[PDB]
RNA sequence: AUCCAAGGACGGCAGCAGGCGCGGAACUUGCCCAAUGCGCGGCGCGCGAGGCAGCGACGGGGAGCGCGCGAGCGAGGCGGGCCCACAGCCCCCGCCGCGGAGCCGAGGGCAAGCUGGUGCCAGCAGCCGCGGUAAUUCCAGCUCGGCGAGCGUCGCGCG
RNA sequence: CAUCCGGUCGAUCCUGCCGGAGCGCGACGCUCUCCCCAAGGACGAAGCCAUGCAUGCCCGCUCACCGGACGCGGCGGACGGCUCAGGACAACGGUUGCACCCCCCGCGGCGGUCCUAGCCGGACACCGCUGGCAACCCGGCGCCAAGACGUGCGCG
C-alpha cells in the first residue's frame, strides 16, 4: 500500500460564509485512493469529519497526481445555508425529491393563463 | 436604432483594464449609474469576486452585499453593479480591511491598505461652478455630488477634501505650477508628476507638462490631471512612486519572479 | 515619358487603368455579365435536368469516332444543353426521360477535345454516380 | 452566439510549391528512413517553424544593433533556442540563427534523446516504447514521440517506475 | 389563410425545434437555469438569452495498423472511482483482451514497364496526341510510383 | 518563403496566346481505426407555414377557502434574439458642436406655496344571485380595500 500524503495550499479565511478556502493536493504514486472518504480524516488532521465538501476533483496523465478543492464549515448551519443544492444532494446531507419535467410545468403554465378568473381548477 | 437605452454588456466589448477572461462568458456585468461612469469605474462584484476571492459566483457576491459587509464611503450598498471609482474608500469591518481605491502605474484600479486616521475623508475634484435655484451659488465634483455655498477662493479644477461623516470642506489645493499630480485618463494612467508648464489654446484643450520624480516628461490634457497635494501627496500611494518601467525593466522582472 | 509621371497626376493614372483594363478577353468575361446571363448554369458548379433524346455525335477531321451524348432540358431554366457521358458502355445505363445530374468539363466554356460543340459531363443518373456504376460499385436496379 | 465561435485555430505546415522533385524525394525518404518518420506532415511542420524563426532573425537583424526593439526581441529569441537545446550555448549574436536547419530541430525530439542515451535500440524501438508508456520524463510519463526535450530535462528522461 | 350549430369570429416563425416548395447545397418537433447575465424581489422565481447533450469526413490538431526471435502495448467488453442540474465524454483503478488503407496514376509536361484481347470500332485524352495487327496512351492480370485516413472531379478568387 | 515547363517549323530565333504545376471557399464521388477543437437553409423564394415553447415578478391592498387562491396596484415588457429586402453626396468610419436640444432607474443635494388635519368623499375589480351565444365574447342587481381616483390643511 504506497502511502497517501496529502497537503493543503492557499488557506484563506471566510468569515462572510463561515468557511475556510482549500486547494487540496493528494500524491498516491502506484495505488489509488477511496472515493474521496478517507480524505476527510487527513484534510481535517491538516486544517469535523462531516463539515468538509469536496468537488472539484481531477487526476492527471498517469494518476500520480490527483488536485482538488475543499470547503471547510464551521458550523452544519452556515453549510445548510451558504451551499448549493446539488452538493448537498450528492453529499449525504439531505433526500432529492423525484425531479418533474420543465415540459408539463409550461404547458400547466399556460393552460392556467388561458383560464379566466378562478382558474384553480386546471 | 435601438428603441431605447441598453441595459446589457457583451464581455468583448468591455472595458480593456477590467481583465476579464475572453472564455468567462458570452456577458459582462453592466454597472449601473451612480459615482462614476462607464468607463472611469469597476463594478463592485469584480472586486469582490475575481479580485478579493471571498466569492465564487454571482450569487455569493449578492448575498454578502445584502447582509451589509461592506460600506462605500460610509455607507453600506446592496448593488452588485454599483460602481467604484478613483479615491474612493472600501471598508470591511468584518476583517478589518480597509482599502482605497487607486490606479497603478500600468492603468488599473487597484486597492491600496489604510490607516484609521485617514479613512475618515477623501479627495474630491471640482470641474464645475454654476448657480441653481434663486441665484445661490452651488459646486460639482468627479463624484457626482454637489455642495452649496462654496468659498470664493475655490475655482475650477481644484481638489477638495471632504469629510465623509459630513460633506463639509476643510482645505483646498489650488491648481498650480510647481504641486504634484496624478494622471487619471489616456496612456500615462498612475504616473505621478509635478506640473512644470500650462499652455492654453483659444476654443480648444489645455496641455500640462508634467515632469517625474526621475527627470522624465510626459504630457497630457487638463481633463485628466488630478491634484493630490501641495508637493507632497496627502493620502498613501501605492508601494511603487508613480514610475512606469520600460518593457525591459518589466521583463528583467518577470524573470526574476520566474 | 510615354506614361505620365507628375506629382498630382493620380487622376488620370486611375483613369487610364480603368479604361484600359477593359480590353482583356478574361477580364472582360468575369467582370461584364453578358456570360454569366448567357450561361445556362449561371454561376453553378453543376445542374440537375432531364434526358430527352440519346444521340451520337463523329468526332474531328484528324481522328475517327462517334461519341455517345443526351441531349438535356434544365429544371430551372428549361433551355436545352448537350451532355456527353464518357465511360465506355455507359450509355446503357442512361435511359430516356431520366433524371441526371450535369457537370462541366476542365475548361470552364471552352469546347474540349475532337468532341465538336459539346461543354457538359454527365456524372450522375437517378441518384447514382456514373463512376460508381461503371466499376460495379452499385447497381440500378431501381430502375 | 455559442462561445465555441470564439476559439482560434490556425494550420502548422506548408506543401512544396514543385512537389514531383528528384532530389528532395530522396532526401525526404533519406530524413524518415534516418529519423523513423510516420508520414512527410512531420517535415513540413519543421520547415514552418524553421521559416519562422528564420523571418524573425532577418527582421531583427535589418535593424540597428541599439534599437531598443531590436534588443527585447533578440533577447527573447535566443533565450528560447537555447532553453529548446536547438542552438548552441556558445553563440549568442542573431546571425547565427540563420544558419540553422531542421536537423537540428530532429534532434531535440524524444526519440532522438532517448536514443543517444543508449536507452533504446533503435528510432523504430524507440517510438514502439513510447506508444507502449514505459517512458517518462521528470517522474511525469510521455507517450507523445513529437514531444520536444529542454535541455534542462535532458538528464531527468528515464524509463517509467510503474512500467513494467 | 382558418373555425362556423352560416348569423358571426380569427391570424402573421426574417425567435427555438419541425414541415412544404426551391435549389448543386445545409442537423433533434431533446434536458436545464447549476455557470455568464437580464427582469422583479431580502434567504428566491423566470428566461428556446444562454448552457448541456444528439446528427455532423465544411474544416483544423494529435496517435496507429508493429518491434523482434520474446516479450510488450493497443482498440473492444465487464465492473469501481472522478465529473456532471441528471447523464454521458476525457482521465484513473481492476478481470478478459477483434491489429483493419484507400484514392489516383505509370508516353511528355510529371515521379513511376509484362503478358492477353480489340483493331481509326469500342474508347482514352486539361494541351501535344494514341487507336487502320507489338497499341510503352483503350479494356484486363503482374509489377511499380504519389499522398495518406484521406484521395479524386466540377465552379469561383489569389498566384 | 524574388523558380517555371509542353505546344505554330523541313530545322532556328521571337512576339503571342492555349494548357500544366500551388493555396483557399463550396458542391459531387470513393473510402474510413482511436482521441481533441469545431461550422452548420446566406448564395436573384424578405416564398408558405400545422404542432409545441419563447416575459414575468412582487414589496402595498385579505371578513376569500382554512394565512396560499383570485383581483386592484406597482416595475418590466422600447433590452435581448432573427435577417439583410430596401437605401449609392445616404447609411457607415474617423474628427467637431448644441451659446438651437430631450432623458427613466441610480448617486448627491434641495426641500418656505397668495386667496374634519386624532385622519375627508364616491366608486370599480375579485365574489353572490339572475342570464344571453356554436364559438370568441360579455350583460343586470348587490354589501366591500387601497401607497388606486378626486378634493385638499400650508411662511408666494
Ligand atoms: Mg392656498
Amino acid at each position: 500500500m504506497p502511502e497517501i500524503t496529502v497537503k493543503v495550499r492557499k488557506v484563506l479565511n471566510n468569515p462572510l460564509l463561515q468557511r475556510q478556502q482549500c486547494v487540496v493536493d493528494v500524491l498516491h504514486p502506484g495505488c489509488t485512493y477511496e472515493s474521496k472518504e478517507a480524505i476527510k480524516a487527513k484534510v481535517a488532521q491538516q486544517l469535523d469529519q462531516k463539515n468538509i465538501v469536496l468537488y472539484g476533483f481531477k487526476t492527471s496523465f498517469g494518476g500520480g497526481h490527483t488536485v482538488g478543492f475543499c470547503n471547510a464549515y464551521q458550523n452544519m448551519d452556515a453549510l445548510m445555508k451558504y451551499e448549493p443544492g446539488f452538493r448537498k444532494i450528492r453529499c449525504g446531507l439531505i433526500e432529492a425529491p423525484k425531479p418533474v419535467s420543465r415540459k408539463q410545468l409550461k404547458n400547466l403554465k399556460n393552460r392556467r393563463l388561458k383560464k379566466r378568473g378562478t382558474e384553480k381548477a386546471t | 436604432m435601438a428603441r431605447g437605452v441598453r441595459k446589457h454588456l457583451k464581455r468583448l466589448n468591455a472595458p480593456k483594464h477590467w481583465l476579464l477572461d475572453k472564455m468567462g462568458g458570452i456577458w459582462a456585468p453592466r454597472p449601473t449609474n451612480g459615482p462614476h461612469g462607464l468607463r472611469e469605474c469597476i463594478p463592485l462584484i469584480l472586486i469582490l469576486r475575481n479580485r478579493l476571492h471571498y466569492a465564487n459566483t454571482y450569487a455569493e457576491t449578492s448575498m454578502i452585499l445584502q447582509d451589509k459587509n461592506v460600506l462605500i464611503d460610509g455607507k453600506p450598498r446592496t448593488d452588485p453593479t454599483f460602481p467604484v471609482g478613483f479615491m474612493d474608500v472600501f471598508e470591511i469591518p468584518k476583517v478589518h480591511k480597509t482599502f482605497r481605491v487607486l490606479y497603478d502605474v500600468k492603468g488599473r484600479f487597484t486597492l491600496v491598505p489604510i490607516q484609521s486616521n485617514e479613512a475618515g475623508f477623501k479627495l474630491c475634484r471640482v470641474q464645475k461652478i454654476f448657480l441653481g435655484d434663486k441665484g445661490m451659488p452651488y459646486l460639482s465634483t468627479h463624484d457626482a455630488r454637489t455642495i452649496r455655498f462654496p468659498h470664493p477662493d475655490i475655482k475650477t479644477n481644484d481638489t477638495i477634501k471632504i469629510n465623509l461623516k459630513t460633506g463639509k470642506i476643510d482645505e483646498w489645493y489650488k491648481f498650480d505650477i510647481g504641486k504634484i499630480v496624478m494622471v487619471t485618463g489616456g496612456r500615462n494612467c498612475g504616473r505621478i508628476g509635478t506640473i512644470q508648464a500650462i499652455d492654453k489654446h483659444m476654443g480648444s484643450y489645455t496641455m500640462i507638462r508634467m515632469k517625474d520624480t526621475e527627470g522624465t516628461e510626459f504630457l497630457t490634457r487638463l481633463c485628466n490631471v488630478f491634484v493630490i497635494g501641495n508637493d507632497s501627496p496627502a493620502v498613501a500611494i501605492p508601494t511603487t512612486k508613480g514610475i512606469r518601467p520600460d518593457i525591459i525593466k518589466n521583463r528583467e522582472l518577470r524573470l526574476r519572479s520566474i | 515619358m510615354s506614361k505620365t509621371s507628375g506629382l498630382y497626376t493620380a487622376r488620370k493614372l486611375r483613369t487610364v487603368r480603368r479604361v484600359n483594363r477593359w480590353a482583356d478577353k478574361k477580364y472582360r468575361k468575369a467582370h461584364l455579365g453578358t456570360w454569366l446571363k448567357a450561361n445556362p448554369l449561371e454561376g453553378a458548379c453543376m445542374a440537375r435536368g432531364i434526358v430527352t433524346q440519346k444521340i451520337g455525335i463523329s468526332a474531328k477531321q484528324p481522328n475517327s469516332a462517334v461519341r455517345k451524348a443526351v441531349r438535356v432540358q434544365l429544371t430551372k431554366n428549361s433551355k436545352k444543353i448537350t451532355a456527353f457521358v464518357p465511360r465506355d458502355g455507359s450509355i446503357t445505363y442512361i435511359d430516356n426521360n431520366d433524371e441526371v445530374l450535369v457537370a462541366g468539363f476542365g475548361r470552364a466554356g471552352r469546347a474540349v477535345g475532337d468532341i465538336p460543340g459539346c461543354r457538359f459531363k454527365v456524372i450522375k443518373v437517378a441518384g447514382i454516380g456514373l463512376l460508381a456504376l461503371f466499376l460495379r460499385k452499385r447497381e440500378k436496379r431501381a430502375r | 452566439p455559442r462561445i465555441s465561435r470564439h476559439r482560434n485555430s490556425s494550420k502548422t505546415y506548408s506543401t512544396p510549391k514543385k512537389p514531383f522533385t528528384k532530389p528532395r524525394l530522396d532526401a525526404e525518404l533519406k530524413l524518415c528512413g534516418e529519423y523513423g518518420l510516420k508520414c512527410k506532415r512531420e517535415i513540413y511542420r519543421a520547415r514552418y517553424m524553421l521559416a519562422k524563426i528564420r523571418r524573425t532573425a532577418r527582421n531583427l537583424l535589418t535593424l540597428d544593433e541599439n534599437d531598443i526593439k531590436r534588443r527585447f526581441e533578440g533577447a527573447a529569441l535566443l533565450r528560447r533556442l537555447h532553453m529548446l537545446g536547438i542552438l548552441d550555448e556558445e553563440k549568442d549574436q542573431l546571425d547565427y540563427v540563420l544558419g540553422l536547419r531542421i536537423e537540428d530541430i530532429f534532434k531535440r525530439r524524444l526519440q532522438s534523446v532517448i536514443v543517444e542515451s543508449k536507452l533504446a535500440k533503435s528510432v523504430h524501438h524507440a517510438r514502439n516504447m513510447i506508444k507502449a508508456r514505459h517512458i517518462s520524463v521528470g517522474g511525469q510519463i510521455v507517450n507523445i514521440p513529437s514531444y520536444m526535450v529542454r535541455i534542462s530535462n535532458t538528464s531527468r528522461v528515464a524509463i517509467a517506475d510503474t512500467s513494467s
